[PDB]
């Protein structure tokens, strides 16, 4: 039965000899539920890509990421616990340059997100970052972080976390990857030419999912993670997280 | 225009803020929504879904046996066999389940917890068991007499096959905080010896479920320290 | 079955001299590689593991990089042990596939 | 201190049955992996099976499906490979690697038999 | 939502709608 | 006593109430809003929906367990095997019936649970599995560490998927009907893997000789099949 619940139900009082479980009493509950909602469960912003690139004297000094949940594990092990999933993704690019007294120029940066099927020339002053077609978005050093939305872009309904089957029609795939679910590259670079200065910029990428919609929901992982392109399971010699004792050891039965 | 003056806090990035950013597509048209079965709007209702207790679980239990508790034909009256904690943040029986592991991402929690015991031996198998709740800072009985005059169920093999046992929601605050005592215990013991016939085994097994009720709530979501 | 495409077959290099040998897979296999160094007796042993990192008390001539498509083994200067049939392998994915093989020669008359 | 045993020649008839040997020691043999490897005359590798130490489960190539049979015992820590009908086809030097968790390598090698059989 | 994409809004956290049924009893 | 009887076969099955339809919904015929492509689809009417009957396997007390993935067993089988490489497309549900006949002599548990996307992995090693160690056709497989359910998640977490319990004391036989669960409408035979049919021995058989065999028999009925894409 679909309902509308705001919040947790109510409890009827009770009240010789039966032919339930307990003496309750009549108890009006206001806890909200709101908060275990999967929206408000999964939606938060995390840090899905670090990267500093060493930049000195050039007289490679950029970098792109496929975006996948895996590379977080708290995220990973966050996102495992639903199979298809449907959501929005919002980046958040934040720049902050480090010294190895001058002071700190602003620098121009330019993100430019490529979808999946885009042949890419990759260097840094190659014309693909000047391409009209491709979405781009310039911000400077100092100001509020660039802040983009991604809309939901697959072939299916949703997302596929767990995909047990083969890529290709070639007959060899490299079990568990769907070559339906790619979104593409994010592409950052500087966009002054080469200054002589010892100064590192870190930038930092935070996505944050909005619209999630989520469908069956599976067990969590007890063992550690041994590699992201598959389930490959191996486990902590003693306990926990073992393949032999997952929970902790006690001393009886009894105890 | 229109004056305009920043209040304190203009700029700064939030990473629980919700706003409408620009988009990166404009005029995109996703692909459209297709009924998919088990659509889950909540956590609440995988929280209420059964789960295996592990209560086999002290030593040289390695795996499956852990699941089941095993109960032969030689045990003798009035013998205790086994304990479970009712502490989630802590390990228990209770450490891995449906409703410990979505806890664990959050502080405060409040409800009514359940369980569910089967008995997986034979058809012909007799005898009856005693389960004894221990409400918090209960110092849980000795022998079973102390804990008979609590609250407490004589259940026997051969009629009824399942066990209910409803955990009332008992604290003085509304809402209990995990750790980085004394919640509660559930005991159980040998009411008399148990009787197989000669063509049975004469092991047996019990597995222990445990749920929320529908009160089970949840807030002040935090990380999970089960990574390692 | 990925194919492990090992090119060229074979080579005729002096001393001192830097040679190379790429491998193309069909499906990209990740970082996940092995070479391994086949001695004329009979023995075989590993080199490159994972890309960069190196076997230890094998010396530090041995190098390898990956072009993001492809996978190249590169040697600083031959040595007269240096001589061998080279393997590249990938371990990423069942079932486990090997080279073609490379056998180096020496400039003679 | 770690090592792989595997000598021998073993010369058969066709038509007949061998069973391997690799006895592995220096390290926990029931924790890692198992490999299999030929080395054939003409100048090539083919890569044999895998098997679980723990108790049974194995992948095998395609072309020696069903010609092949391996089984280890934890007891004497030693790895067995099954071979049957045996035809003029196989001639060739048999390698067992270990493997692990980490990069499941073929690290450490055995010295090999030299396998021919003749009508 | 001042944009003239739909799905570039603000989360909507409003959607308190629960089925329980299809998982504590799958049953017709 | 009461006989299922669905197409051009019947088994005689044990009065079970209250049956498990996977998440709370019977399996229907594609709706026109959610179709895709627009040719006709086949639907055979008595001919997808006659019982197929697996090989039973033997239950002894050190069994494991076995997982049969959907439709990999069915790949070739009777004319629903034709239909798998005759056409390109499909989407169909499955009502799977196990049924575990033993006397009430015999004690234990069987957890017959439905692994919607199951993805596998193998003990210590990074390499994934190949093709014939995910595919097995209507052989089966038997689980390595079912305890950890050979994905590395926990199997006391597993009753969030659709299940049922066989007990030896109350009910020898389950009854499973799976509707179609995927990102998309339809899908392909011979690659992806929608479900999975796991039965796991919790409570293993004991008695008091040292050898005893239970057998397992597994039937699958495939329910509102469809096809697109007639090649050959």
């Amino acid at each position: 039965i679909e309902s509308i619940i705001k919040t947790a139900t109510d409890t009827v009082k009770s009240e010789l000899g039966v032919v339930e479980a307990i003496q309750t009493r009549t108890v009006i509950n206001q806890h909200g539920v709101s908060e275990t909602l999967v929206e408000n469960f999964l939606s938060r912003a995390a840090l899905v890509s670090k990267r500093s690139f060493e930049y000195k004297d050039h007289t490679k000094n950029f970098f792109k990421w496929t975006i996948n949940t895996r590379s977080f594990v708290q995220l990973r092990r966050k996102l495992e616990l639903f199979t298809y999933l449907r959501f929005d993704a919002e980046i958040t690019i934040l720049t902050t340059v480090a010294v190895n007294y001058v002071g700190l120029p602003d620098l121009t940066l330019q993100a430019m997100f490529v979808p999946t099927g885009a042949l890419t020339p990759e260097k840094q002053d190659s014309f693909h970052w000047q391409s009209g077609s491709n979405a781009s978005v310039f911000f400077k050093i100092s100001d509020p972080p660039a802040r983009i939305t991604i809309p939901f872009m697959c072939i299916n309904s949703a997302y596929s976390v767990f995909y047990d089957g083969f890529a290709g029609f070639e007959k060899n795939g490299l079990y568990g990857i769907n070559p339906a679910d790619t979104i593409g590259n994010l592409c950052v670079r500087i966009v002054n030419e080469h200054q002589p200065v010892g100064f590192t910029v870190t930038v930092r990428v935070y996505m944050k999912p909005k619209h999630i919609k989520a469908w069956a929901p599976r067990p969590p992982r007890t063992l550690p993670y041994m590699s992201i392109a598959n389930a490959n399971y191996k486990g902590k010699e003693r306990a926990p997280n073992a393949l032999s004792a997952i929970i902790g050891n006690r001393d009886s039965v009894k105890t | 225009g229109v004056p305009t003056y920043l209040l304190p806090g203009s700029g700064q990035f939030l990473t629980t803020d919700d706003h409408s950013s620009a988009p990166a597509l404009p005029c995109f048209n996703p692909t459209p929504e297709m009924h998919i079965p088990g659509q889950v709007r909540n956590m609440l209702e995988v929280v209420q879904v059964e789960s295996m207790m592990e209560i086999n679980n002290t030593e040289s239990a390695v795996g499956m046996e852990r699941l089941k508790v095993d109960i032969s034909a030689l045990t003798d009256v009035d013998q205790l066999l086994f304990n479970i904690p009712l502490d989630i943040q802590l390990d228990g029986p209770l450490r891995n389940t449906l409703v410990g592991n979505i806890s664990r991402y959050y502080t405060h929690w409040s409800g009514s917890l359940e369980m569910t015991f089967m008995f997986c031996g034979s058809f012909m198998a007799a005898g009856k068991l005693i389960l004894c709740y221990t409400p918090p800072g209960g110092s849980c009985p000795t022998t079973r007499e102390t804990a008979m005059l609590g609250t407490h169920i004589v259940w026997d093999f051969g009629l009824q096959s399942s066990v209910t046992l409803i955990i009332p929601w008992i604290s003085g605050s509304h809402y209990r905080m995990f750790n980085n005592a004394n919640v509660g215990y559930v005991t159980c013991f040998m009411q008399t010896n148990l009787i197989v016939p000669s063509e049975s085994s004469d092991t047996c097994s019990l597995i222990g479920f445990i749920a929320a009720k529908d009160d089970f709530s949840l807030r002040l979501m935090r990380d999970s320290p089960d990574i390692g | 079955d990925i194919q492990m495409t090992q090119s060229p077959s074979s080579l005729s290099a002096s001393l001192g001299e830097r040679v190379s040998l790429t491998c193309r897979a069909s499906q990209d296999i990740g970082s996940s590689l092995n070479w391994l160094q086949q001695e004329p007796d009979g023995t075989i042993k590993r080199l490159i593991y994972a890309t960069s990192s190196l076997d230890s008390g094998v010396p530090k001539r041995f190098s390898g990089s990956r072009s993001g498509s492809d996978y190249s083994l590169t040697i600083s200067s031959l040595e007269s042990e240096d001589f061998v049939d080279y393997y590249c392998l990938q371990y990423a994915s069942f079932p486990l596939t090997f080279g073609a093989g490379t056998k180096l020669e020496l400039k003679r008359a | 201190q770690v090592q792989l045993q595997q000598p021998g020649a073993e010369l058969v008839m066709p038509g007949a049955s061998v069973k391997m040997s690799c006895k592995a020691s220096g390290y926990t043999f029931t924790d890692y992996w198992m490999h299999w490897v030929k080395q054939r005359p003409g100048q090539g590798l083919e890569w044999i099976g895998a098997i679980d130490t723990s108790d049974s489960y194995t992948t095998y190539n395609r072309k020696f499906k069903g010609k092949a049979t391996l089984t280890v015992d934890e007891s004497s820590s030693t790895a067995y490979m099954q071979l049957i009908s045996l035809t003029s086809e196989d001639s060739a030097v048999y390698y067992c690697a270990r493997g692990g968790g980490g990069n499941s390598p073929f690290a450490y090698w055995g010295q090999g038999t030299l396998v021919t059989v003749s009508a | 939502n001042f944009y003239k994409d739909s799905y570039a809004a603000s989360a909507s956290k409003q959607d308190f709608s629960q089925d329980p049924s299809k998982f504590t009893e799958p049953v017709v | 006593v009461l006989q299922l009887k669905l197409g051009n076969s019947a088994i005689v099955t044990q009065e079970a109430a209250n049956y498990c339809c996977a998440y709370g919904e019977w399996p229907n015929y594609l709706p026109d809003h959610e179709a895709v492509a627009i040719d006709k689809p086949t639907q055979p009417e008595t001919a997808t929906d006659r019982f197929y009957t697996l090989k039973s396997v033997k239950w002894e007390t050190g069994s494991t367990g076995w997982w049969w993935k959907l439709p990999d067993a069915l790949n070739n089988i009777g004319m629903f095997g034709q239909n798998v490489q005759h056409h390109y497309l499909y989407r169909s549900g499955f009502l799977i019936h196990v049924q575990c006949n033993a006397t009430k002599f015999h004690q234990g548990a069987l957890l017959v649970v439905a692994i919607p996307e199951h993805q596998r992995g193998a003990h210590n090693t990074n390499t994934s599995p190949g093709f014939d160690d995910i595919m097995k056709g209507e052989e089966g497989g038997t689980f390595n560490h079912p305890y950890v359910l050979d994905d590395g998640t926990s199997l006391a977490c597993a009753t969030i998927f659709p299940h049922q319990w066989i007990n030896l004391r109350t009910n020898n036989s389950a009854t499973i009907v799976l509707p179609w669960m995927n990102a998309a409408p339809m899908d392909f035979p011979l690659r992806h893997n929608q479900w999975t049919l796991a039965i796991i021995p919790v409570v293993p058989l004991g008695t008091r000789t040292t050898s005893s065999m239970v057998p397992i028999t597994v039937s699958i009925a495939p329910m509102c099949c469809e096809f697109n894409g007639l090649r050959h």
